[PDB]
């Protein structure tokens, strides 16, 4: 590696050599940079409306909002800094844009600060129990945000309402609003509460005189789905500039490769994307955002 | 929801033979100036088509098989197909595939559509302030997932006879989930209701529906001025896919010429 008569000393494994002309490597331009495009993520889902949404259902009501056909980007929500409680199981929260999922649902409800601890795999209670249940495999996400200068009201917000009896545990992500007297006794109730009888469903104290145990937390599980059906939802990806002109290795949104991009003259088809040579090698293509 | 057109007539499967029509570009590749091979599923060349006819009782709406792919030569005056039904049970018992055009756009959704016996998209009163706009295909439906919008259209539904001079080829297929469609438009001289020659088609939409499909259903519209509804002329084809080998020849601007059935 001193000089060039030197390497070829060692191609021809030779001290002395010959006039001529002797091979002895090969030269190749090593990359200098990196592209990587992807067209625009328009059409987002309104993540922001659970969120933020202008009334939430009760917790033994709960709703459920579905996700897919979209790009959602679940890093706005951990560098917002809008919650009082964020926690992922099984994926961190920055780790998720880089997953394709199949169905993400978002079950929103309001509850108080103590019972957010519920609302977990393995737990029980009266929310985990009688109102609202996780599995064991939950690998979803869980956000709070507390919303007592918003949804609290004088005298008790009884719009929130939650179950505190049931004859029997609810199952994963069951919803029942029933309003069945919970019996005890072999008498029957009567459609009315009190001996051995109660009346399940009861309001929430939701004052703006609250503790942080009690005060309203706005709730949202994302729970994700792996299915056989392929991949609805994803999250971004990144994209830089584009270089012309010089040896990079390519990242196009559905495309690899090496090799030095530029101009030309080519008419693609509107519905055409890249292009392949006689030996089904590819020698051009179209930029994803601009045509 | 029940009752039906009683003023319909099924017509016996008349056959004719589509010389080189149904060739799609199998892929959004350019190519020029070369010839290439393909292994997908083509229509056979001078294969049988089976006829059928929508007019007022020669009105044919039967349902058909899905199961490899289908075709359809859509040429009319009055503008009578409205859209498709796709699914295997066509009821709420399975989930279905719905396109539809409303005469201002075209919409499609997937939900568990209790179809009724004899869904139509009609248009009623058509003589002053017809506005060009729709004026019931189910019963009900919910827990349904996909919904799209493309460009809008115009589409006129006023009640005429007469020749055709528009060809609205279309395919329809399956891909691992992917429900793939190509579409092409050109104009025509009316023979038999099959015009001839080569023309190649564009891909239209890429839907990720998923669904499992075994049969189909055309959306006739109706007219008057579901029972006792009148409908103009038009007249249409169908296909059927099949694992075809086939040669592509690619001009210098990408555009596909000519074909081989191998």
């Amino acid at each position: 590696a001193l000089d060039p008569l030197s390497e070829t000393k060692c191609t021809l494994k030779s001290f002395t050599v010959e006039k001529g002309i002797y091979q002895t490597s090969n030269f190749r331009v090593q990359p200098t940079e990196s592209i990587v495009r992807f067209p625009n993520i328009t059409n987002l889902c309104p993540f922001g409306e659970v969120f933020n949404a202008t009334r939430f259902a009760s917790v033994y009501a709960w709703n459920r909002k579905r996700i897919s056909n979209c790009v959602a980007d679940y890093s706005v929500l951990y560098n917002s800094a809008s919650f009082s409680t964020f926690k992922c199981y099984g994926v961190s929260p920055t780790k998720l844009n880089d997953l394709c999922f199949t169905n993400v649902y978002a079950d929103s409800f309001v509850i108080r600060g103590d019972e957010v601890r519920q609302i977990a795999p393995g737990q029980t209670g009266k929310i985990a129990d009688y109102n609202y249940k996780l599995p064991d495999d939950f690998t979803g996400c869980v956000i709070a945000w507390n919303s007592n200068n918003l949804d609290s009201k004088v005298g008790g917000n009884y719009n929130y309402r939650y179950r505190l009896f049931r004859k029997s545990n609810l199952k994963p992500f069951e919803r029942d609003i029933s309003t069945e007297i919970y019996q005890a006794g072999s008498k029957p109730c009567n459609g009315v509460e009190g001996f051995n009888c109660y009346f399940p469903l009861q309001s929430y104290g939701f004052q703006p005189t609250n503790g942080v145990g009690y005060q309203p937390y706005r709730v949202v599980v994302l729970s994700f789905e792996l299915l056989h059906a392929p991949a609805t939802v994803c999250g971004p990806k990144k994209s830089t500039n584009l270089v012309k002109n010089k040896c990079v290795n390519f990242n196009f949104n559905g495309l690899t490769g090496t090799g030095v991009l530029t101009e030309s003259n080519k008419k693609f088809l509107p519905f055409q994307q890249f292009g392949r040579d006689i030996a089904d090698t590819t020698d051009a293509v179209r930029d994803p955002q601009t045509l | 929801q029940c009752v039906n057109l009683r003023t319909r007539t099924q017509l016996p499967p008349a056959y004719t033979n589509s010389f080189t029509r149904g060739v799609y570009y199998p892929d959004k590749v350019f190519r020029s100036s070369v010839l290439h091979s393909t292994q997908d599923l083509f229509l056979p060349f001078f294969s049988n088509v089976t006829w059928f006819h929508a007019i007022h009782k020669r009105f044919d709406n039967p349902v058909l098989p899905f199961n490899d792919g289908v075709y359809f030569a859509s040429t009319e005056k009055s503008n009578i197909i409205r859209g498709w039904i796709f699914g295997t049970t066509l009821d709420s018992k399975t989930q279905s595939l719905l396109i539809v055009n409303n005469a201002t756009n075209v919409v499609i959704k997937v939900c568990e559509f209790q179809f009724c016996n004899d869904p139509f998209l009609g248009v009623y009163y058509h003589k002053n302030n017809k506005s060009w706009m729709e004026s019931g295909v189910y019963s009900s439906a919910n827990n349904c997932t996909f919904e799209y919008v493309s460009q809008p259209f115009l589409m006129d539904l006023e009640g005429k006879q007469g020749n055709f001079k528009n060809l609205r080829e279309f395919v329809f297929k399956n891909i691992d989930g992917y429900f793939k469609i190509y579409s092409k438009h050109t104009p025509i001289n009316l023979v038999r209701d099959l015009p001839q020659g080569f023309s190649a088609l564009e891909p239209l939409v890429d839907l990720p529906i998923g669904i499992n499909i075994t049969r189909f259903q055309t959306l006739l519209a109706l007219h008057r001025s579901s029972s006792g509804w009148t409908a103009g002329a038009a007249a249409y084809y169908v296909g059927y896919l099949q694992p075809r080998t086939f040669l592509l020849k690619y001009n210098e601007n990408g555009t596909i010429t000519d074909a081989v059935d191998c």
